[PDB]
């Protein structure tokens, strides 16, 4: 129905390449690569997309003045104009914006990255409605279109395509991001999708498995 | 020619007497950035700087 | 020449403030980071020649 | 919108300890207006 705090969601952008629409999500592995990249999810019928690292979650939502007064020192509903604190679910690191240089565009790219930044200086975003139909202080309909702006650097998160592949940074213009409710507060003691878990067989001690390590069987 | 006249006005609304009054100055930069086309296309663009 | 010289003149006095505020606060530092990120010092130092 | 304004005003004074004289003269102006609005809303409902 509507977005709430403590919910797990995924970003989504749509940019055509071969005169046909290709859905592109935002994800990063975590340990070993502080940068972030794009994962195509347009051929699910043949290409299995990797959604183990695409999951995000919403932890905080505050007004700009509340944020700025907190900087010196339940379950809410999102409204346009508030701030936000993204949080990568798997690696448990906060999405932010770094101050490095990439793509050599002689520009204001400031490529995106997530390190640890619980400290509130560059780890926050404010969201605005895209079209004139919506306005500030309005409840966020599921499946809307958002525009995200860095609180610190004040740059739109730009899907900056170039001569090479498609890259993400915050330099020049808007980027229409569509939200997606992966899941919500599930019920205890019930199986849900996206879990990692074991498969016992029989009564007491027996389970599914694969061949051991250091073998030429290629785990088949 | 036209640009050099509008900008000359803004110089008199950012300071009044020896580098002061920042409230209107603060909103000028936050507003000017919103329209990147305000910068001359020789720099601050996509082609080159 | 008149245009770009006048534009940087605007964004030299639209600076956050004197060090009265920049040395005892954290709001004005946000503006200083923005304007410093638009004019690289390496090219700026060479322009006086 | 008025409610979002007063709550906004509260944060500006959250870190202080005493409200100065000009911090109350304007504040009482807004709350008096909000009371008048609330009176109207009742009189569209009174007399079911």
């Amino acid at each position: 129905q509507f977005l709430r705090t403590d919910d797990e969601v995924v970003l989504q952008c749509s940019a055509t390449v071969l005169k046909e629409q290709l859905k592109l999500c935002l994800a990063a592995e975590g340990f070993g690569n502080r940068l972030c990249f794009l994962e195509p999810t347009s051929n699910a019928q043949n290409v299995p997309p990797d959604l183990a690292i695409c999951c995000f979650t919403l932890e905080q939502s505050l007004s700009v003045r509340a944020l700025q007064e907190m900087l010196a020192n339940g379950h809410r509903t999102l409204l346009y104009g508030h701030a936000i604190l993204l949080r990568h679910a798997h690696s448990r690191m906060y999405l932010s914006c770094l101050t490095t240089s990439r793509s050599m565009t002689d520009k204001l790219a400031f490529d995106v990255g997530l390190q640890e930044d619980a400290t509130g200086e560059a780890c926050w975003w404010t969201m605005h409605p895209a079209s004139k139909q919506r306005s500030e202080g309005e409840k966020v309909r599921v499946g809307d279109d958002l525009i995200l702006v860095s609180v610190s650097s004040e740059r739109y998160l730009h899907l900056s395509t170039a001569s090479g592949e498609l890259q993400v940074d915050a330099s020049f213009m808007q980027t229409l991001w569509n939200m997606n409710p992966i899941c919500s507060c599930c019920e205890e003691g019930y199986v849900t999708g996206g879990h990692v878990l074991r498969l016992f067989h029989g009564h007491m001690d027996e389970c599914l498995t694969i061949s051991a390590a250091d073998s030429d069987d290629q785990r088949r | 020619c036209g640009g050099e006249r509008y900008l000359d006005f803004l110089r008199f609304a950012v300071f009044v007497n020896g580098e002061s009054v920042e409230e209107n100055a603060n909103v000028v930069v936050r507003l000017l950035i919103r329209k990147p086309e305000c910068f001359g296309p020789a720099l601050r663009g996509e082609g080159g700087s | 020449m008149s245009f770009y010289a006048a534009l940087i003149d605007l964004l030299g006095r639209c600076a956050p403030e004197m060090h009265l505020i920049q040395a005892g606060k954290g709001e004005a530092l946000r503006i200083r980071a923005i304007l410093r990120s638009l004019v690289p010092l390496d090219d700026l130092v060479g322009i006086i020649s | 919108r008025l409610q979002e304004s007063i709550s906004d005003f509260y944060w500006y004074y959250s870190g202080k300890d005493v409200i100065e004289e000009q911090g109350k003269r304007n504040f009482s102006k807004a709350m008096s207006v909000a009371k008048q609005v609330f009176n109207s809303l009742t009189e569209y409902i009174q007399g079911p």
